[PDB]
RNA sequence: GUUGGGCACUCUAAGUUGACUGCCGGUGACAAACCGGAGGAAGGUGGGGAUGACGUCAAAUCAUCAUGCCCCUUAUGAUUUGGGCUACACACGUGCUACAAUGGACAAUACAAAGGGCAGCGAAACCGCGAGGUCAAGCAAAUCCCAUAAAGUUGUUCUCAGUUCGGAUUGUAGUCUGCAACUCGACUACAUGAAGCUGGAAUCGCUAGUAAUCGUAGAUCAGCAUGCUACGGUGAAUACGUUCC
RNA sequence: AACCUUACCAAAUCUUGACAUCCUUUGACAACUCUAGAGAUAGAGCCUUCCGGACAAAGUGACAGGUGGUGCAU
């Protein structure tokens, strides 16, 4: 019943370092409109990942998403079959950040900033629960590649 | 600054009577005098009253009324017995009520 | 000299005038970075100058009121973008193309009866 | 120990004193004013003089005993008289005039049916 | 019973806090607005008649 | 009255107690005024409070003073 | 379901029936106005009045009535109105004095039509032909819309029906319209019937 | 902004302009319309509201009101005191507080709307740890008041524990109102410190200044609001598509 | 929804009545205070004192009155 695709939103990059992903991540982290608390913990995690892996936070963060940012995805159709499909390039980033923040909140260690830094770090090192999500996703995609 | 003044407050519920009284008294004051400070309107504070349309139940279906007391200020600077007389000798219409300050 | 221009955002009014300076914004006799918390808001606010490359040619003086900090910041970029028209109408194409001069039509909606907010409705249960 | 009862070592003073029956946050702050120590301190590091200042201040304040006695005896009193609140105490139901049609489970216990 | 209730409310009572408000053309005791001394349903009626000054629908 | 005004007691009840202040105390006093406060001048009396269908007996003691008569005439019979 | 068009149109293109401002003494003056609006029980069934506009200003009440029969309300020499004033000061206690203005095309008016046919139905005539002659005489007098509706225990029945007839255009959703509305009730021995009427006359904007 | 001075700017509210597929390009049966663009603050019913067709549910209401019939008229009527509608072995619905570190406590500091106010709002000062109290100014309003908005931002401290989370329950001393707070008011201070560590089957709201969150005002109201109606501050993600309910 | 609201219940009470219209007698009406009672109510001092026209009461029969039923009569 729905009409065509309605245009997506946009945002502006941060001036700390210029990249749309930071603002998108901020809006994903934000609970109840508390953009400030979001910005603070994200800045702190970029500082702490400059500490841990001594390289540019941009580089190691982009690397993290490029590890947890899939290329496939399943659906369901009709008995109901689950069907792989090319992921959209926007949805790649969307799902990568989504998995990132969810499992960062679920890492269950002390603090949010430390959680985030740990999870981007494990991503860059091709580990973590976000990478585990992507593992299981490509897993159940290739075990259903017969249904394209 | 400070000077003598004959100031007036006008209040009704719609604007078409307020304005067509105010322009009249403007004209009277600049007839018997001059130097009138033109009408200063005011924030027009309305009063919403909300009701349930029903009698017994069905509260979720309401109705909203409102009065809008449209308030209008004029200040007649030039003081003269002519203008006090002309301005007291017109206490019309019924829809609007005046208030002089002397 | 001066270049005046009004700005509005949600319930906000920022009357704004540009005088030639270096790029410092004072707000009700207050430095802008002290008035506003987050540098994202200063970036949003300097976005007009960012597009039209006039970043380092003006100082700023402001009387603002109404609304909160992000609202009045967006009001300030709007007033900037309307005053640089008096400065230089040649910038109009850049600003039009960029989306600076549009008063955002958005304003908070009205609570509707039966609903707990504009849109949100009570917890529905068939029982 | 202070008032015949232990208190935590690693909790600070203002907080540790609250683990007495009879002494809360306000009274703890006021006690520490009277026996002037700092609140930042921690009772693993406090000294004999500080601790004794505190004990001397605490002895004036009914706590860890007489307070249990006051409460119990007041309730038993209003039960021994056939009062409304004491009837409620004897039955295990709210006392301040709450509604027991629903949501009275602190005094009623869990759900029985 | 509404007429006896109206009698009681239209008399003064022993102590003032006992006093109260019910509408005048009706005698409905609930949901009476005292700038009008009219119940909500009678208010709606008279406003649709136009017999109340100033009032009209909103928005 | 839970307040600096001092307690509340109904005047008729006070008068009847002062009438019974001869301390012979042959009679139960009858009443409807549960609202009243109990004083130390009521000890050893026997009051007969109206619960809503009965003028029920209550014996007064010294543990019953900062209280009310109504605390001893339960209006709700529940078994 | 639907609502009173006069209530919808108040403030839009028709005035109130009550032009007076008050802030403190307001509701008292309102109940006074209501007593006046009630006191027409001395001439309602006879004089065939439409509506009453009460004005109040400077201790005075410039009331106005609208009727089809000014003679049955003035009397023989203008004495009946003064009789009314004197009956009415007794209940007002202010400088009361009445006005009276005609409405010609007596059959083109809403409440007049409705209470006319209610009087007829109480005189036991057929509701169907009643409505029908009403629509026909109004559309002949000149009316760019009529509607009529009667509901009750019709035909002395045990169950109830509503019917309604129309001709022309009576658009109730339009706000340029100036549709006049009215309602009446007939005390029939079977129960209570309720007429309605929605007459349209012709678009003129006052403002 | 207090006065002097001005009505520039803002704001207020009356009269007006403007959005009309009105102009251009393309598609199309030149039509109707559709896609895209310029202009413009906004563009395709700009956002929202009010407006609810003939009729269906013999829907609801005879306790707003009126009303046919029936029924009571020493009673199925009326006055008063007191009680009950606040009960409780349990089941369901709708909301509030929480389960904690995007957090608790504590000190400093900032940005609003909209509304109400006469025997009514009660400024300032003083007293009290606080709920408040004494005296008392202005105020029938863009003037005075409710009224310091909070979330925030910046600092200190807590260290993942039934805790400095939570704040029920209960006991004490109190305040305000009231003809009187046991039945059966709210608020405060002190002390105690319940289950609760993110919720089974199932299920709900929401497509943008929306959900989510933060406080604020009003109606009724002597007194009582976790509800109702209105208000603004911060402010998302997603909507490929109609395969399936 | 403390009372009133309030209809429900207990008790104490009233029967042209708590409310309206009419007739007769008169009358300017209250209020203030005291006693008994839970108070409504009765006993009192008590003036309430004529503004055809007014006020209230008192007697009386029509008459009232009902949040009682039927929303499947309207
Ligand atoms: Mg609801
Ligand atoms: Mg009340
Ligand atoms: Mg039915
Ligand atoms: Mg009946
Ligand atoms: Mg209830
Ligand atoms: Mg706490
Ligand atoms: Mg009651
Ligand atoms: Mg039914
Ligand atoms: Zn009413």
């Amino acid at each position: 019943p729905r009409k065509g695709s309605v245009p997506k939103r946009d945002v502006l990059p941060d001036p700390i370092h210029n990249s749309k992903l930071v603002t998108k991540l901020i809006n994903k982290i934000m609970l109840d409109g508390k953009r400030g608390t979001a910005q603070r913990i994200l800045y702190s995690a970029f500082d702490l990942v400059e500490q841990r892996s001594g390289r540019d936070a941009l580089e190691v963060f982009e690397e993290a998403i490029n590890n947890i940012m899939p290329v496939l995805e399943v659906k369901a159709r009709r008995s109901n079959y689950q069907v792989p499909v090319e992921v959209r390039p926007e949805r790649r980033t969307t799902l990568g950040l989504r998995w990132l923040v969810n499992y960062a909140r679920l890492r269950g260690e002390k603090t949010m900033e430390d959680r985030l830094a740990n999870e981007i770090l494990d991503a860059a090192n091709n580990t973590g629960g976000a990478v585990k999500k992507r593992e299981d996703t490509h897993k159940m995609a290739e075990a259903n590649k017969a249904f394209a | 600054m400070a000077k003598q003044k004959i100031r007036i407050r006008l209040k009704a519920y719609d604007h078409r009577v307020i304005d067509q009284s105010a322009e009249k008294i403007v004209e009277t004051a600049k007839r018997s005098g001059a130097d009138v400070s033109g009408p200063i309107p005011l924030p027009t504070e309305k009063s919403v009253y909300t009701i349930i349309r029903a009698v017994h139940k069905y509260k979720d279906s309401r109705e909203q009324f409102e009065q809008r007391t449209h308030k209008r200020l004029i200040d007649i600077v030039n003081p003269t017995p002519k203008t006090v007389d002309a301005l007291m000798g017109l206490n019309l219409p019924s829809g609007v009520d005046i208030e002089i300050k002397l | 000299v001066e270049y005046r221009g009004t700005g509005r955002r949600k319930n906000s009014v920022a009357r704004v005038r540009l005088v030639p300076g270096e790029g410092n914004i004072t707000v009700n006799n207050r430095d802008v970075r002290e008035y506003l918390p987050f540098e994202s808001l200063i970036l949003d606010l300097n976005q007009p100058f960012d597009v039209t490359e006039t970043k380092g040619n003006y100082d700023v003086l402001v009387n603002v009121h109404g609304g909160g900090f992000t609202g009045q910041a967006q009001a300030i970029r709007h007033g900037i973008a309307r005053a640089l028209l008096e400065a230089d109408p040649e910038y109009r194409g850049s600003l039009k193309r960029a989306g600076l001069l549009t008063r955002d039509p958005r304003m908070k909606e009205r609570k509707k009866p039966g609903l707990k907010a504009a849109r949100r409705s009570p917890q529905f249960s068939k029982r | 120990r202070i008032a015949g009862v232990d208190i935590p070592r690693e909790k600070r003073v203002v907080i540790s004193l609250t683990y007495i029956y009879g002494i809360g946050t306000s009274t703890a702050q006021k006690i520490l004013e009277e026996a002037n120590v700092s609140a930042d301190t921690r009772v693993k590091d406090l000294t004999d003089d500080e601790l004794g200042r505190i004990r001397e201040v605490v002895d004036g304040y009914k706590v860890e005993g007489d307070l249990r006695r006051e409460t119990n005896l007041n309730i038993k009193r209003l039960m021994e008289i056939s009062s409304y609140r004491g009837i409620r105490h004897r039955r295990g139901l709210p006392v301040r005039g709450q509604k027991t049609k629903n949501n009275a489970r602190t005094r009623k216990g869990p759900v029985k049916t | 019973a509404k007429t006896s209730m109206v009698a009681k409310q239209q008399k003064k009572q022993k102590y003032a806090v006992r006093e109260y408000t019910r509408c005048e053309r009706c005698g409905r005791p609930h949901s009476v607005y005292r700038k009008f001394k009219l119940c909500r349903i009678c208010f709606r009626e008279l406003a649709y008649k136009g017999q109340i000054p100033g009032v009209r629908k909103s928005w | 009255r839970s307040i600096k005004k001092g307690p509340f007691v109904d005047e008729h009840l006070m008068k009847k107690v002062e009438a019974q202040e001869g301390s012979e105390k042959k009679q139960v006093i009858k009443t409807w005024s549960r609202r009243s406060t109990i004083f130390p001048n009521f000890i050893g009396h026997t009051f007969a409070v109206y619960d809503g269908r009965k003028h029920v007996p209550v014996y007064v003691t010294e543990d019953m003073v900062g209280h009310k008569l109504g605390e001893f005439a339960p209006t709700r019979t529940f078994k | 379901q639907k609502i009173n068009p006069i209530g919808l149109r108040v403030g839009i293109i028709r005035d109130w029936e009550a032009k007076w401002y008050a802030e403190k003494d307001f509701a008292s003056l309102l109940h006074e106005d209501l007593k006046i609006r009630k006191f027409i029980d001395n001439e309602l069934k006879e004089a065939s009045v439409s509506h009453v506009e009460i004005e109040r200003a400077a201790n005075r009440i410039n009331i106005a009535i609208h009727t089809g029969k000014p003679g049955m309300v003035i009397g023989k020499g203008g004495s009946e109105i003064e009789k009314l004033r004197n009956k009415l000061n007794a209940l007002t206690d202010k400088k009361v004095h009445i006005n009276v203005i005609e409405i010609k095309k007596v059959d083109l008016d809403a409440r007049l039509v409705a209470e006319n046919i209610a009087r007829q139905l109480e005189n036991r005539a057929s509701f169907r032909r009643v409505q029908k002659q009403a629509i026909t005489r109004a559309m002949k007098l000149g009316a760019k819309g009529i509607k009529t509706q009667v509901s009750g225990r019709l035909g002395g029945a045990d169950i109830a029906r509503a019917e309604q007839y129309s001709e022309g255009t009576v658009p109730l959703h339009t706000l340029r319209a100036d549709i006049d509305y009215a309602h009446a009730e007939a005390d029939t021995t079977y129960g209570k019937l309720g007429v309605k009427v929605w007459i349209y006359r012709g678009e003129v904007l006052p403002t």
